[PDB]
RNA sequence: UAAAUAUAGUUUAAAAACAUCAGAUUGUGAAUCUGACAACAGAGGCUUACGACCCCUUAUUUACCCCA
């Protein structure tokens, strides 16, 4: 008779990194409110199974809310979830159609959008109401508020009470009647028509919680004059347990919002998710980076971390229990103590000695710096995100090689308060191809760049994006149907920057000139690499002379080798491991040996490997080949040209730190060989 | 204590609780800090008294059947003193083993990691292990190492063995195995060892961890065997058996019986016959 | 990642059988007697109760290969 443990848990606490996301749990059904960029990872990292989700409720049609939405569908498709319902704005329908431009047919899973126009969603657990709120002077004006009312729960049978009046206990015998006792139907036993209300515990009327998003000042007035809210405000028979406010600080302080919050009972708890939290979300990233920081502080830098109505400031994995008690549960709160990480690392077998001996061994321009924001493929993990490399040409110029869901968050945890200047520094974005891990982070960067330009006072101008043509279509659809983003983009087709490319329209030619002038580059070439078509690698040549080459997802490519001749740095991929050559040919990827061999054909002074799989995530399997020239990227790893000689020396310390994970990866290799034999 | 009155209301609800609880077990009811943990404890006592009753009822049933049989109801070489004589014979072998026999070490350094439930089971397993060693044609010289005199495991061993504890033909010492034997000749057995056991070596001392981790702590035996720089080995279960279900960490009694027949010039098949059959589906 | 799966002596069954320990000078059913030990992976819940139902941890197997 209804779920008996229902709680709300905060996936994302509303920081600039993560946005806001709210996870609702019951015995029967699991819900998630919103789906920002990086909810997928925040959830996997914290062992919240997405495979069980019924509905994803989205409060607004914004990339903040739906950034990671295209992300989960891919993944929970894999888990093999037959159906998932997207509840929120009606424009979600067109969003799904836009997603399919790059995401494939999205068959195998059924996505049914149920908008706020639809009748209510009834479940085992709750009945959910959608309230459409329209701002005061494609819809930018629409937000949705959710009132979720739990079903009536049958009262617990009091066997003691039955036997008190002399009614038979009959744990098994009167069990059919016990069901009637639960139902509260009058009982014929005891020689009289005794109502079962007295036999069972009082049935709770049901708790309701409200998830209301007020993006800014516009929406305050509409919320405070909402007829539907006023029904649940002050009406004695209908109390509201919790309200989850995803409004910023400015909205909440307003007298009008304060008054509205007061109008819910004094017993109502209020939860706030906004930028004021700045709690730690990605614990394992913080842990690893703190330990990596021991090895080399420069190459592995530290990640930056931080009235009328009684409000509870959202923290990650904060929990409000609805049944069987109403209380704040703070047990699974994310605690990050850097000192603890250090002690744990120092206690490892050989890490202390390897690090110490590195320092004994220790005792070119500072630009460019290559920041590796994320170095993994496909599904994001605890330690590696999806693809992003930031090239800082100069103190005042930067260029973003690929930008995937999670990328802005990586940038934001990398730079903290300094992310504003970095965003304003950003000149170009390059997208290698149209796999959903190379471009899905772009809309966040576009929107956040706008926010950064305003803060620094700089004029707002479009961001130069070098990407395939197919990206425009995805963005044109998102602009047309969902949200305006195309004013942020001056896109140069990747085919225009190819060697021996036909002169495009004068617009594109003029854009190309601005690309070179802004980034201070002498050349920016692209070539067609061998990755399921319309996939590009780029070469940056700087006026100083140095060349850096990005492969992207590819196989061993002659064109890339011809292009990147005598590169200073190559960034190539090692998605597959050596011995999985038959995997590489079909996925159109590289192995570590193949990636290195490409480097050696180019006479690259140094080679970095990225886009590893999760199969080799915690530590890519270090092949013995070419120590001095080959390096391995982690997230938040800074590489300069000065650091080329230290990179070889980092392997002995790195191997010691990730020794645990090396063993397991080696066993997988051995087990595979045994499986191949058997 | 309130626990005596506490259980009364649980009895009324019929949550599988036994008739009576001894004052000793009342103390162990206080230990449980959870309703769930109490439930698991009460069920254990519930099934314990049930089997006590059933055995007793089957006992006096047999007794009544035996007495009625009595009512209904030569040149020997030997008197019937076989059980007595076998115990003496096994004694003589045990003394010989203590002088010449190959060492085999049970490490008793695991009391900290075990709860009360797991601790009794370890002693039960140790009892069986020594038995199979006793009854063997070529017994190991059994060492109890890292056995505190006043420890829980020592106290439990004394209870189960009674006066026989002093008279057991095995060596118990508070000392470690690294103190008693050369460090090179110690091979620590654990399922987590990367090194597979290829053949039984008669020159080696084998250390078996007296550890029943129902609450699984992986690698603890390995961690001990690394802190002291010892060689570790694992059984070739993967090689010889088609593993389907179950834990690869065998019980002590199984371990010794595997070793005993390995020592006695058996092959791995004859040895792995002691591996629980529910865990594998034949030899490959 | 997903699925089933997990009997701490062994099986079977949905509790028994066979084992284990201590005592025994046994007139050849000691084929017994008197005791000891009794925990279907682990932790926490829900419920009138349950080995069902939920959750977590570990482990096994298999499938997947990572978002194909
Ligand atoms: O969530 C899983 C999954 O993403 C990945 N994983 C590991 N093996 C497989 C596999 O065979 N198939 C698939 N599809 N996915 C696989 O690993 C995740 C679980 O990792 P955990 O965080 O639980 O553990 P971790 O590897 O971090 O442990 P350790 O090796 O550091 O101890
Ligand atoms: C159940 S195991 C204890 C498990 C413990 N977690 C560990 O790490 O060993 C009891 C003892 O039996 C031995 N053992 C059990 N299975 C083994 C196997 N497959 N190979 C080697 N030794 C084994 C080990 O000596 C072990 O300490
Ligand atoms: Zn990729
Ligand atoms: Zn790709």
């Amino acid at each position: 008779g209804g779920p008996n443990t229902v709680y709300l848990q905060v996936v994302a606490a509303g920081s600039r990194d993560s946005g806001a996301a709210l996870y609702v749990f019951s015995e029967f059904n699991r819900y998630l409110f919103n789906c920002g960029e990086g909810v997928q990872r925040l959830m996997q990292e914290h062992k919240l199974k997405v495979a069980r989700l019924d509905n994803i409720f989205l409060t607004r049609m914004h990339w903040s809310n739906v950034g990671g939405l295209s992300g989960m569908i891919l993944t929970l498709k894999e888990t093999g979830l037959p159906k998932c319902v997207l509840s929120g704005p009606p424009q979600l329908e067109k969003y799904l159609e836009a997603i399919k431009i790059f995401s494939g047919p999205l068959k195998g899973i059924e996505l049914a959008v149920r908008p706020h126009s639809a009748p209510e969603y009834e479940d085992e657990t709750m009945t959910v109401y959608q309230i459409p709120i329209h701002s005061e002077q494609r819809d930018s004006s629409l937000v949705v508020a959710f009132i979720c009312k739990l079903h009536l729960k049958r009262g617990n049978f009091l066997v003691l009470k039955a036997k008190e009046m002399g009614l038979p206990v009959g744990t098994a015998a009167i069990a059919p009647i016990i069901a009637a006792v639960k139902d509260g139907k009058s009982i014929t036993h005891e020689g009289r028509e005794i109502l079962a209300e007295e036999l069972c515990t009082p049935p709770d009327p049901g708790a309701a919680f409200v998830v209301v998003e007020c993006p800014d000042e516009s929406f305050i007035q509409p919320i405070c004059e909402n007829a539907t809210f006023q029904r649940y405000q002050g009406k004695a028979d209908a109390p509201v347990a919790l309200v989850v406010h995803m409004a910023p600080a400015s909205v909440l302080v307003d007298s009008r919002y304060q008054q509205w919050m007061e109008r819910f009972g004094p017993d109502t708890q209020h939860l706030v998710l906004n930028e004021n939290c700045a709690s730690v979300h990605n614990l394992r990233s913080h842990k690893i980076q703190t330990q990596l920081n021991l090895i080399h502080p420069d190459i592995f830098p530290l990640l930056t971390s931080f009235l009328s109505v009684p409000m509870v400031q959202g923290e990650c994995l904060l929990k409000y229990q609805l049944r069987p008690r109403r209380e704040w549960q703070r047990d699974a709160i994310i605690t990050c103590n850097p000192e603890e990480f250090i002690v744990e690392a120092l206690q490892l077998p050989n890490f202390q000695q390897s690090v110490q001996e590195y320092r004994r061994s220790a005792q070119r321009s500072q630009y460019p710096e290559i920041i590796f924001l994320g170095t993994g493929s496909a599904i994001p993990m605890k330690i590696r995100n999806v693809s992003a490399t930031l090239v800082n040409i100069s103190p005042d110029t930067s260029l973003l090689l690929d930008c995937g869901e999670g990328t802005f968050g990586q940038l934001c945890r990398h730079y903290g308060d300094q992310v504003d200047r970095v965003l304003g520094t950003l000149a170009a974005v390059f997208v290698s191809h149209l796999h959903a891990d190379h471009h899905t982070g772009l809309p966040s960067i576009l929107l956040q760049r706008e926010r950064a330009l305003a803060s620094l006072g700089k004029p707002l101008h479009p961001l130069l994006v070098v990407a395939p043509n197919q990206l425009k279509a995805w963005l044109q659809q998102y602009h047309n149907q969902c949200q305006e983003v195309l004013h942020h983009i001056s896109m140069i087709p990747a085919k225009c920057l190819q060697e021996g490319a036909e002169i495009s329209s004068p617009a594109v030619e003029r854009l190309i000139s601005s690309l070179l002038r802004t980034c201070d580059l002498e050349e920016f070439q692209t070539c067609l690499v061998r990755h399921c078509k319309h996939a590009f690698g780029c070469a940056l040549v700087h006026t100083s002379g140095w060349k850096v080459v990005y492969s992207g997802d590819t196989m061993p490519c002659e064109a890339l080798v011809r292009m990147g001749k005598d590169a200073t740095l190559l960034i190539h991929e090692a998605t597959l491991e050596d011995g999985l050559e038959e995997e590489a040919v079909e996925k159109t990827h590289s192995t570590t040996s193949q990636a290195i061999s490409v480097g050696m054909r180019m006479n690259a002074e140094f080679i970095m490997l990225n886009h590893f799989s999760q199969r080799y995530a915690k530590v890519p399997l270090f092949s013995p080949n070419f120590s001095e020239k080959v390096g391995v990227a982690f997230d938040h790893m800074k590489v300069c040209f000065g650091d080329f000689p230290t990179m070889p020396k980092l392997i002995p310390p790195l191997k010691a730190l990730f020794a645990g994970d090396i063993e397991e990866m080696e066993e997988r290799r051995e087990k595979r060989e045994l499986r191949q034999v058997r | 204590a309130a626990t005596r009155e506490f259980i009364e209301m649980w009895r009324l609800l019929g949550r599988e609780v036994p008739e009576h609880i001894t004052e000793e077990e009342l103390k162990t009811l206080m230990e449980c800090v959870s309703n769930t943990a109490k439930k698991k404890y009460l069920k254990y006592l519930y099934t314990k008294e049930k089997v006590k009753k059933a055995r007793q009822i089957k006992k006096e049933m047999k007794a009544a059947a035996r007495e009625e049989a009595k009512n209904i109801k030569k040149n020997f070489l030997f008197l019937r003193l076989w059980d007595r004589n076998m115990d003496i014979a096994m004694g003589w072998k045990g003394a010989q083993a203590m002088q010449f026999g190959q060492p085999l070490v049970f490490d008793m350094a695991y009391e900290n990691y075990m709860k009360r439930k797991e601790l009794q089971n370890t002693v039960s397993q140790l009892l069986e292990s020594e038995g199979w060693n006793r009854r063997n044609v070529d017994p190991f010289h059994i060492y109890f190492c890292n056995l505190k005199i006043d420890g829980a495991l020592h106290r439990e061993l004394v209870k189960r063995y009674q006066e026989k504890w002093d008279k057991l033909l095995l060596t118990s010492t508070e000392k470690s195995h690294v103190d008693l034997f050369p460090k090179d000749s110690i091979i620590y057995l654990t399922a987590d060892s990367p090194n597979v056991m290829t053949t039984f070596r008669h020159d080696k001392v084998y250390v078996i961890g007296s550890f029943v981790d129902k609450s699984m702590q992986p690698g603890t035996s390995l961690a001990k065997a690394k802190r002291l720089n010892l060689a570790t080995e694992c059984l070739p279960l993967d090689k010889y058996l088609q593993w389907e279900i179950g834990n690869k960490n065998l019980t002590l009694d199984q371990m010794i019986r595997i070793l005993l027949c390995l020592k006695n010039n058996g092959n791995w098949q004859e040895a792995l016959q002691f591996v629980p059959k529910r865990k594998h589906t034949g030899f490959l």
